[PDB]
């Protein structure tokens, strides 16, 4: 009876019952391929295989390992019956009519849950944080956005899309790491990459004094020794990685960074309501996590913003689950309980139902 | 989570907030 919560990411699903404080099933969103079984899902993959991400910059591409994933989800990993359910999914700002009425009609004609919703990952964070007005900045694996929210309606016209996220970080840090004559290759070598990134890494108040304060002195280096004993030892690589989140020409991208895009962002929305934008920007996904950030943010918004805002950054401890945490909470309330799409409005209505009944 | 339940059972309908401008869909 107890409602399912997913959030379906490009590197990580996170699953879970409504009511829970955290997902109890976190495993790569991953499909691997090498009478054995034909091909292998998740943390199946993890522990040879050549990997498939069903998921791409938070959108779904591949719908047939799609459905492995969900089946992964509810019979290996939460060990439930879907068909005794209501489940909750999670969808990227701006995904597609087409992806959101196919992921209804697999829930309701292959899964047989008896009730389903689709919401938007960002405003599951800001609900988490317990508003339903404010903006977000949502970045994870494989995509960031900022995503402006009033009454819990992401306003789309003002949503800004940013594909640098966190494997593109690990990307670049590999890159950088060769300047110091290092080489990683492997898939996973990559892992090793991911790891050094989130444990050495930080965001720099201020970059340039930072790159002044690394030529001089070696108090910025760290090493990090692999499990083989290879010590690999870095310096500013450490911040230069996740600078590339302000500035994204470091990988090439000529694109405005995360501080800029939030502002233009609330620059696109209704006067009324930018000053409660500004003083409820919550950051939430794993690639906010790198130490500094929030202070990092804090300054550079308040560099761009009027004297008269107040500006507020909210980044919880708990900020790389805050989707999940956010749809945990939704689906737990009584006055969401109508929301649901049920099974006998699918039958009656046919996927379209997901436009009228998902907002 | 009273505070966010009783934030969303009052929003403004989707028709009124895009008839307000508030809300301008692709
Ligand atoms: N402490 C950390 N510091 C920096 N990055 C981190 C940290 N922890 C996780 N990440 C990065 O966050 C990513 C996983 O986060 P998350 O689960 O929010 O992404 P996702 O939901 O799978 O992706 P998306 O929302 O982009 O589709 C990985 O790139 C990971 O390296
Ligand atoms: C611990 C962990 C973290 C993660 O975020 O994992 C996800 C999923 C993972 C899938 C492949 C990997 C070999 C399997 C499991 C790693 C899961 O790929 C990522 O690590 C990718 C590749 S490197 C990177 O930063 N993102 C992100
Ligand atoms: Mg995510």
């Amino acid at each position: 009876t107890t409602a399912l919560v997913c959030d379906n990411g490009s590197g990580l699903v996170k699953a879970g019952f409504a009511g829970d404080d955290a997902p109890r099933a976190v495993f790569p969103s991953i499909v691997g391929r090498p009478g054995q079984k034909d091909s292998y899902v998740g943390d199946e993959a993890q522990s040879i295989l050549t990997l498939k991400y069903p998921i791409e910059h938070g959108i779904i591409t591949n719908w047939d390992d799609m459905e492995k994933i969900w089946h992964h989800t509810f019979y290996n990993e939460l060990r439930v019956a879907p068909e005794e359910h209501p489940t909750l999914l999670t969808e990227a700002p701006l995904n597609p009519k087409a992806n959101r009425e196919k992921m209804t009609q697999i829930m309701f004609e292959t899964f047989n849950v008896p009730a389903m919703y689709v919401a938007i990952q960002a405003v599951l964070s800001l609900y988490a944080s317990g508003r339903t007005t404010g903006i977000v900045l949502d970045s994870g694996d494989g995509v960031t956005h900022n995503v402006p929210i009033y009454e819990g309606y992401a306003l789309p016209h003002a949503i800004m899309r940013l594909d640098l996220a966190g494997r593109d970080l690990t990307d670049y840090l590999m890159k950088i790491l060769t300047e110091r004559g290092y080489s990683f290759v492997t898939t996973a070598e990559r892992e090793i990459v991911r790891d050094i990134k989130e444990k050495l890494c930080y965001v720099a108040l201020d970059f340039e004094n930072e790159m002044a304060t690394a030529a001089s002195s070696s108090s910025l280096e760290k090493s990090y020794e692999l499990p083989d004993g290879q010590v690999i030892t870095i310096g500013n690589e450490r911040f230069r990685c996740p600078e590339t989140l302000f500035q994204p020409s470091f990988i090439g991208m000529e694109s405005a960074g995360i501080h800029e895009t939030t502002y233009n962002s609330i620059m696109k929305c209704d006067i009324d309501i930018r000053k409660d934008l500004y003083a409820n920007n919550v950051m939430s996904g794993g690639t906010t996590m790198y130490p500094g950030i929030a202070d990092r943010m804090q300054k550079e918004i308040t560099a761009l913003a009027p004297s008269t805002m107040k500006i507020k950054i909210i980044a919880p401890p708990e900020r790389k689950y805050s989707v999940w945490i956010g749809g945990s909470i939704l689906a737990s309330l009584s006055t969401f309980q109508q929301m649901w799409i049920t099974k006998q409005e699918y039958d009656e209505a046919g996927p379209s139902i997901v436009h009228r009944k998902c907002f | 989570s009273a505070a966010l339940e009783r934030k969303i059972s009052m929003r403004q309908s989707r028709e009124e907030l895009i008839k307000r401008g508030v809300l301008k869909e692709i």
